């Protein structure tokens, strides 16, 4: 058995057979935090009244 | 997703998927991931 | 009568040794569903 971290793929499940997944995964890019909570001529019930 | 690979004759395999499905049904793995995946400071 | 399943159908232990399941296409879980609901002078 190698149990761990490792990932589904097809190359992988062609020659050893994995178990049922119970962790999701997949591909992610992370950035840093950016630097008004507006009211667009503050509509106070729309343009209707 | 993840998993655990196999000796592709292991035989082990069936004995292990209902195991696990035993554990993703009512609540042992929904606690773990509270024990150790449950960090602050989130989205906002 | 029958010899694939093409519709949504959840991965169970129960009915795991009877048939025998593919790799997922999706990720899913359980949620709920609820509904959502003289200005002056009150």
């Amino acid at each position: 058995m190698a149990i761990g971290s490792l990932t589904i793929n097809e190359e992988r499940s062609e020659i050893v057979d994995f178990s049922v997944p119970f962790v999701e995964t997949g591909i992610s890019v992370m950035v840093a935090r950016s630097n008004v909570s507006p009211s667009a001529f503050l509509e106070p019930y729309s343009p209707a009244v | 997703g993840y998993g655990i690979a196999l000796h592709k004759g292991s035989r082990w395999k069936r004995p292990i998927d209902l195991a696990l499905l035993q554990f993703l049904g009512d609540d042992e793995i929904e606690m773990l991931e509270r024990l150790w995946l449950s960090g602050i400071c989130h989205n906002d | 009568q029958a010899d694939m399943i093409v519709a949504p159908l959840t991965i169970n232990n129960e009915r795991a040794q009877y048939i025998e399941f593919s790799k997922p296409f999706k990720y899913q879980g359980l949620t709920i569903l609820v509904k959502k609901e003289d200005s002056f002078m009150q």
